[PDB]
């Protein structure tokens, strides 16, 4: 009942690498994933794969828990962890079959990890010029939106560029929470735009198109028949007693909307449905009524202006209301939306509205937009850029093998295997593009031998050659490559450190 | 269903041999441990033979009779229970005379009961008198059980506890010298303190705590009162119940409850007492009229514990609370005290004499240490009881077994008849006690047992025993491995009384 | 069935089975084990105590050895998985002579003879060095490097050495309850350090609060300033919703009269400039009461613990107060820098630079959940090893130098009870050499290569020899700074003789029925 007992901890992580190796790159394949609520979904993002695939082996859960740390401090390269650290554990199995101990590979990996953190600042070619221009920003964002939505990057690189420039004067406060995404059904991606302030997809149900009131109250309860918090035994016998309750319901709701006018609040948000007679009372006292059925659309407004959602039927409470500058309506893309604009304030809220005919298609654009904001959320720190497309993966594999050859002793075996694990990432890019991977690696090492740096893969099915990444405009993030190498090495050293797994009762 | 014939005569043999084979290797100071497997996965590694068979369920009627005859033997004397079940399994183990010779058991019982008379006659010939007045000779008897224990640090003080307890219970005026440790020497455990704090007082201690400061703290002349009736609401001759749910019933019951208790409490405070002792319980309202006279409330005492209080002070047991008189006085007692010991209150009615009763007060640093001394002292009290019952020792460690088996061989040469063949089998069955001592030591058993019989033939039979420490033969007059006579007298008597009971069974039938 | 010696052969296979499992996690070069709770809880440890107490085994005989390591940590706190590796080889080497016809009681009589000679040998190799800063680093280095992947082995030594040195003065006994262990997320694993003051879970939540107070008078409070019941003989009666608004103002007036009393005590005692005032109230505080105190410069803290309030009594010096009606200045304390530490999500109040707190809080930071529990079990094993070095001033050389020196001392030793006890000191000498044997397999070297070199090293002087974790050469433990405790090695030889006796002293196993 025991065969190897050290190989089964690695084979569980090799299956986790295979679910994202073919899904790597701009030529990567999509995944037909099934939601837990029985919903069909088509995506190719690496973070949405692990969220739905409930992996159960705890040896492969270390790389998944490393992906949750990969989502922190950087929003770039979750697929880089599942490919590179998967190639670390696959190449480490060739050393253990010879007779090498597992503790010798551990100290040899941490030696080559600190050596790879010194060669990576030497490969920084360009940097951002901090001009806050749409030509400088969209030139670097065109590589990050690639490998998410290929072919439609010409419309996505300009829209997120117009959102992040409006936040860059607010220095030290740029984040992904300031740029929100609201999806509106429409024609396609060509009709999409970008707006300022908080934009919701639902229009104002009332007849007010513009109001300058600051007091905003949110009530999650729908507009229906009022129920007393006490017992409240209400009995009806005849038709005249039913009309006394029907007219008395409208008369009490007339005093309910009058309490909103007494506190000086002309903006009300209702989570549930609104009755037709209660909608007439809101338009009488010039009150803007916006219906928001989504709970995440209601929770977004409490964390911005402070207006809380109360369960009671319109309570006149002055303490739990929010504050905004100007709430109005705007007609963009043949659809009226509500804008929570900040006129007196300088403003740091931007909303990118996305249009599309398929909800399964518009959700993949939302993961491509939030990964585009997270590329420049990293660039609020020290600006360093590295060439992409497998350009840095060969030069880092060239210097480590040159370093491990000159170093004598038993530690030269784990350093040489640390460089060949970087070769799997151009092997993942060449295989997904329909090109023989053994020819591109030989074409990459032949041009890097002569000193022609910044050379990556030519993205073409018919051309197995290479091209320059500096003239092509392909650039990655150095901090995106810095935390990816450190977290994948710390994850792959954790799986090799654990030998056997024993179940225990609580 | 049912079984009769010669199969139950062999079926009861293997039922007793299976019990004897379990605890055969648990004899002597080198007793091997035994591992018990629980259904919940628990494991106890106790080597005590009384603890092994208690936690093992049996299904045979002969094997069930084997455990209870040693359990009653454990209540009589506190030592020698393992040697009973070993000897009872060895006497029935030679089944060649029971089945192959086609002998009726009546021939065997006539040979076994005739060999029982040679058990008592041989042990009185190898005996030795004991100078019980010297305390140094009493220390060399009880020390065989104090070794490898946590009480062994205080062996000079723990030996004074058990020796003073057995002498107060033993009454030389009655002639038969009765000792009963369960009643007149009731041991109680008190947490707190150390092992050196534990001493012996001449009285009875009450473990009831003090709930109110309006009590007697220090009284030089304690006026004690004993009562059997209850102190509660008056019940009738029927079996009706008391349920208070209405406000009209709450007033009528409590007015009858107060008027009867005040009528009862007026009869006891007219004699000006110091502590009240009732057999049944005392209600909460009964202490309200009792605290005005500053009397210590003691309740919930058994009838067996009540006579120890009456023999301590000299009071009169009064059945009803309306029938108190002036003769119910406790004149002559030492002191009444409710002083706390380690934040527990204890009542003292001790005296400076021997009022046919005593108690043992134990102290220790933790409650596990309290349970360690009480299981060692009670094992030590029953061994020293048998010395004061009859001041005679026997050479233990297998020396008495080879001396008895040597006398049976020369007696069998003059015993004619058919019964001489099972008569010689008892002599070889009594050799199993020095046989397992050499096997537990690890030496060669047959090489040592053959030279053991050669020393018992030519030399004196009172010497040349077995030492269960080194594995060789030593003289029993040099080392203190002496066993009491009354333990070895009841050991061979019970092993015959077990063999006379299992061999006489010839049918096992069912029926309720 | 099977009324024979087969009850001993099944128990030694559980000892050989538990030896081959726990041999891969000794020393820093060893591997780790995973503890899956079945629901999803993942924990990585090398500690043999949690590997036997928390880990559940199916064998009943191996469950007894799990109860051995639970008794090991109560007296020493170290050497639980080293307890298993000796008794695994003790019952393995016993089987070479039991199958030849020897009784197990004879080998038990030889094991107690080898225990008294090895305990006398421990008195000669011990070094009574004066306890200072440098020698406690080497003791902390031998303990903390076996729970760390060698990136926190340098930072965690000065956190545990300076903590126990700050509480070791005036010949007082070391108390581990003076050390408070706190855990916080959203930080790196190397960001851990020592804190002079305490760490409170909930701080002041008000925009008008002071971010740092350099000097303040701390008033100990335990009064609930929230919506409480009536202290005067009254009741809760109301006719409508408007009567509740009158009742809530008649009920809360019992609260704000006490809040303004703290301002009157602040202005009376040290009401001038260059002063401060912190409230350490454990119970809940009214949010309206937070605006009343923050305008005059009072930082109010709420939602504290019961054990933290006793540490606040020793830090500041204020007596625990139960009612605000008898406020008096003797319940006031003093502290230095009282500021708030900002995290990514929460904020924590730090009250360091105290007068005489007699309590040091260790601040352990970690990015993951299972990373926090690993260092928390590492700091408790590391602090108990240095506590064994201060109370017991004599230390022993590490790296298995004692066990190789005890193997030569037990060879040149004749038994004085019998001649058949010669195998008792023979098997005890071979089973003690499993620690240089298992340190070769975890380091990746040959087992018999470094065993020859560690045994051939002899001289005409006092010299100790140990194994090398890097090169496999003979290495002196005194020259590199590898040291263990004398109290741990004294309990190691004492507990190994007892447990290997009880497995050797069984002959039959029976199914009990409660
Ligand atoms: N068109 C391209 N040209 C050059 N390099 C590319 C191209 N597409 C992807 N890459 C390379 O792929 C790696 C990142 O690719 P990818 O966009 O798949 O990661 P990602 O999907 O952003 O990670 P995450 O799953 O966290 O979003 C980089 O090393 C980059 O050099
Ligand atoms: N060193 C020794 N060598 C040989 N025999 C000894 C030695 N020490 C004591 N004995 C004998 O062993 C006897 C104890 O045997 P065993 O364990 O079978 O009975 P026990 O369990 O003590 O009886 P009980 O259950 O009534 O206490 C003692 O009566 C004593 O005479
Ligand atoms: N740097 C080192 N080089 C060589 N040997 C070492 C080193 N550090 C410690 N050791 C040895 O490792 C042994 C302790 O091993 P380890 O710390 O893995 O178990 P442990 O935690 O002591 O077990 P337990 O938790 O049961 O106390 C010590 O006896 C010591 O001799």
């Amino acid at each position: 009942g025991l065969e190897e007992a050290v190989y089964r901890n690695i084979q569980a992580c090799k299956e986790l690498a295979q679910t994202t190796r073919t899904a790597y790159g701009p030529n990567g394949m999509n995944k037909m994933v099934i939601n837990h609520l029985e919903k069909l979904f088509v995506t190719n993002d690496a973070a949405t794969i692990l969220r739905e695939l409930e992996v159960q082996h705890p040896a492969a859960k270390m790389i998944v828990m490393a992906s949750h740390m990969q989502e922190q401090e950087v929003g770039d390269g979750t697929n880089f962890v599942l490919v590179f650290a998967g190639a670390l554990l696959e190449l480490a199995e060739e050393l253990l079959r010879i007779g090498l101990s597992v503790s010798e590979v551990i100290e040899g990996y941490e030696i080559a990890c600190r050596k790879a953190h010194e060669i990576l600042p030497n490969l920084v070619c360009c940097s951002a010029k901090n001009l806050r221009d749409i030509d400088e920003v969209s030139s670097l964002l065109r590589t990050s939106i690639m490998s998410k939505q290929y072919g439609n990057e010409v419309f996505l690189a300009k829209l997120i560029a117009q959102a992040c420039v409006s936040i860059f004067p607010d220095s030290g406060h740029f984040n992904v929470d300031n740029i929100r995404v609201c999806k509106i059904l429409g024609s396609g991606i060509s009709s999409s735009s970008v707006l300022h302030g908080m934009v919701f997809k639902k229009e104002t149900e009332g007849d007010v198109t513009s109001v300058k009131d600051a007091k905003i109250a949110v009530y999650s309860c729908p507009f229906d028949g009022m129920i007393t918090e006490t017992k409240g035994t209400v009995l009806i016998k005849t038709a005249e007693e039913l009309m006394n309750f029907s007219k008395g319901e409208e008369n009490l709701m007339d005093a309910q909307v009058k309490a909103i006018a007494d506190t000086g609040a002309n903006v009300v948000v209702t989570g549930g449905k609104v009755a037709d007679m209660a909608l007439h009372y809101a338009n009488k006292y010039n009150i803007m009524l916006v219906r928001l059925n989504s709970k995440w659309d209601l929770r977004r407004l409490c964390k911005t202006v402070g207006a809380t959602a109360l369960p009671r039927l319109t309570p006149p409470v002055l303490e739990e209301m929010g504050h905004c500058d100007s709430v109005y309506l705007s007609e963009v893309g043949d659809t009226q939306v509500v804008v929570f604009k900040h006129e007196k304030e300088d403003g740091a809220i931007s909303t990118i509205v996305l249009r599309g005919s398929t909800d399964n298609l518009m959700d993949d654009i939302e993961r491509a937009v939030d990964d585009g904001v997270n590329t420049f959320k990293v660039l609020t720190r020290d600006k360093r850029l590295v060439p992409g497309g497998g350009a840095t993966e060969i030069e880092l594999a060239k210097q480590i093998t040159s370093y491990g050859e000159t170093c004598p002793g038993l530690e030269q075996y784990a350093i040489k295997k640390f460089a060949e694990a970087f070769e799997a990432i151009p092997r993942a890019l060449a295989e997904n593009s329909g090109v023989k991977a053994n020819e591109v690696i030989s074409k990459l090492y032949a041009v890097h031998q002569e000193g022609n740096k910044n050379v990556g893969l030519d993205i073409e099915a018919e051309v197995p050659a290479v091209k320059d990444m500096l003239e092509a405009g392909i650039l990655d993030t150095y901090l995106g490559k810095y935390w990816a190498i450190k977290l994948a090495t710390n994850a792959a050293v954790t799986v090799l450190r654990v030998d056997q797994i024993i179940m225990a009762k609580p | 269903k049912r079984e009769s014939g010669r199969k139950v005569q062999s079926g009861n043999i293997n039922a007793a041999k299976t019990i004897a084979d379990i605890i055969r290797t648990c004899l002597g100071p080198k007793s091997m441990m035994k591992m018990l497997l629980d259904p919940m996965g628990g494991i106890v590694m106790t080597n005590d033979g009384n603890a092994i068979l208690r936690e093992i369920q049996v299904q045979h009627p002969a094997a069930k009779s084997m455990i209870e005859i040693s359990r009653t033997q454990d209540e009589e004397v506190g030592d020698g229970t393992t040697s009973v079940i070993i000897l009872a399994g060895e006497m029935l183990s030679v089944a060649e005379h029971f089945l192959e010779q086609q002998m009726h058991p009546t021939v065997v019982i006539s040979a076994y009961r005739k060999a029982l008379d040679d058990m008592i006659s041989t042990l009185k010939k190898i005996s030795i008198p004991v100078d019980i007045s010297d305390s140094d000779m009493m220390l060399n008897i009880i020390n065989s059980s104090i070794t490898t224990k946590a009480i062994s640090r205080w062996s000079s003080l723990a030996c004074n506890i058990a020796l003073d307890a057995v002498k107060m219970v033993q009454f030389e005026e009655n002639g038969r010298k009765e000792i009963d440790i369960k009643k007149y020497a009731r041991v109680e455990k008190i947490p707190g303190g150390i092992i050196e704090d534990s001493c012996v007082l001449r009285g009875v201690m009450i473990n009831k705590d003090v709930t109110h400061p309006r009590m007697r703290r220090y009284i030089k002349n304690p006026r004690i009162v004993l009562l059997d009736s209850s102190l509660e609401y008056k019940k009738g001759e029927s079996q009706t119940d008391i349920e208070i749910t209405r406000e009209e019933d709450f007033t009528r019951i409590l007015q009858m409850e107060e008027e009867y208790i005040q009528q009862l409490c007026e009869d006891i405070i007219q004699l000006k007492p110091d502590v009240v002792i009732t057999e049944k319980g005392i209600s909460d309202l009964a202490q309200h009229y009792l605290m005005r006279a500053n009397i210590t409330a003691i309740r919930r005492v058994r009838k067996t514990d009540n006579n120890r209080i009456a023999r301590a002070c000299g009071a009169r047991i009064v059945s009803r609370p309306e029938e108190l008189r002036e003769d119910d006085v406790g004149t002559g007692a030492g002191l009444l005290e409710i002083k706390k010991i380690g934040d527990e209150y204890f009542t003292f009615i001790t005296d400076c004499k021997d009022p046919k009763a005593c108690t043992i007060l134990l102290r220790g640093a933790s409650k596990e240490i309290l349970s360690e001394v009480e299981r060692n002292l009670q094992d030590a009290m029953q061994v020293c009881r048998n010395v004061l019952l009859d001041p005679q020792l026997v050479p233990g460690g297998g020396a008495s077994e080879m001396a008895v088996a040597h006398a049976l061989t020369e007696k069998s040469k003059a015993m004619t008849g058919v019964e001489q063949w099972p008569y010689r089998a008892v002599a070889q069955a009594l050799e199993v006690i020095p046989r397992t001592l050499i096997q537990n030591c690890g030496a060669s058993t047959i090489r040592l047992l053959t030279s053991l019989r050669a020393k018992h033939t030519q030399e004196n039979c009172e010497t040349w025993g077995v030492n269960g420490e080194t594995g060789t033969l030593v003289d029993m007059k040099e080392l203190g491995i002496w066993e009491p006579l009354a333990v070895k007298l009841q050991t061979y008597k019970t092993a015959v009384e077990t063999a006379v009971l299992l061999l006489r069974i010839d049918d096992i039938v069912s029926g309720h | 069935v099977a009324r024979a010696q087969a009850a001993l052969a099944v128990n030694i296979s559980a000892a050989r089975g538990l030896q081959d499992v726990l041999r891969t996690n000794l020393g820093p070069k060893g591997t780790m084990k995973m503890l899956v709770s079945g629901a999803g809880d993942i924990k990585l440890t090398k500690d043999g105590n949690v590997l036997l107490h928390e880990m559940q085994i199916q064998h009943p005989t191996a469950s007894l050895i799990a109860k051995v390591a639970t008794a090991q940590d109560d007296i020493t706190g170290d050497g639980t998985t080293s307890n298993v590796l000796i008794i695994g080889e003790l019952l393995k080497q016993a089987d070479l002579y039991i199958s030849e016809g020897l009784h197990p009681r004879i080998i038990t009589e030889g094991f107690e003879a080898a225990k008294e000679k090895a305990l006398q040998f421990l008195e000669e190799v011990k070094v009574s060095r004066e306890m200072d800063r440098e020698t406690l680093i080497d003791v902390a280095r031998t303990s903390l490097r076996t729970k760390v992947h060698a990136e926190l082995a340098d930072v965690l030594t000065e956190a545990v050495v300076d903590s126990i040195l700050a509480i070791k003065k005036q010949d007082e006994p070391i108390d581990l309850f003076m050390i408070e262990i706190m855990e916080m997320k959203h930080k790196s694993e190397t960001d851990t350090s020592l804190i002079r003051g305490l760490v409170l879970d909930h701080g002041a939540r008000h925009p008008d609060m002071k971010k740092r107070v350099e000097d303040a008078y701390i008033l100990t409070c335990n009064v609930s300033l929230e919506y409480e019941k009536t202290e005067v003989n009254s009741g809760f009666f109301y006719k409508s919703a408007e009567e509740r608004e009158k009742l809530v103002k008649a009920e809360r007036k019992f609260i704000e009269d006490r809040v303004k009393k703290i301002i009157e005590l602040k202005r009376k005692v040290c009401g001038d400039s260059d002063k401060g005032f912190v409230v350490i109230n454990q119970k809940g505080i009214d949010p309206f009461s937070l605006d009343a105190l923050s305008k005059e410069g009072i930082v109010a803290l709420r939602r504290a613990k019961r054990r933290n309030m006793e540490r606040l009594t020793l830090a500041c010096g204020g007596v625990a107060l139960n009612s605000f009606d008898d406020l008096s200045p003797d319940c006031l304390g003093h502290a230095g820098l009282v500021y708030e530490y900002t995290l990514g999500e929460e904020k924590f109040t730090f009250i360091e630079k105290c007068n005489n707190p007699r309590s040091v809080t260790l601040l352990i930071k970690g990015p993951n959940k299972h990373t926090l529990t690993q260092i928390k079990d590492a700091v408790r094993d590391g602090l108990r090893a240095v506590k064994n070095a201060i109370d017991d001033g004599c230390v022993v050389p590490g790296a298995g130098a004692v066990e190789v020196a005890m193997a030569e001392a037990l060879i040149k030793h004749k038994p004085s009870v019998k001649g058949r006890a010669q195998l008792g000191v023979q098997a005890f000498a071979d089973a003690l050499l499993i620690i240089p044997k298992v340190l070769a397999q975890n380091s990746g070297f040959d087992l018999q290569e470094t065993l020859v070199k560690i045994q051939a090293e002899h001289s005409e002087s006092g010299q100790l020899v140990g194994v090398d974790l890097n090169t496999g050469e003979p290495m002196v433990a005194a020259e590199v700074g590898v040291w263990d405790n004398y109290c741990v090695k004294k309990q190691l030889l004492h507990s190994c003789t007892v447990i290997a006796t009880n497995i050797l002293l069984v002959d039959e196993i029976m199914r009990a029925g409660m």
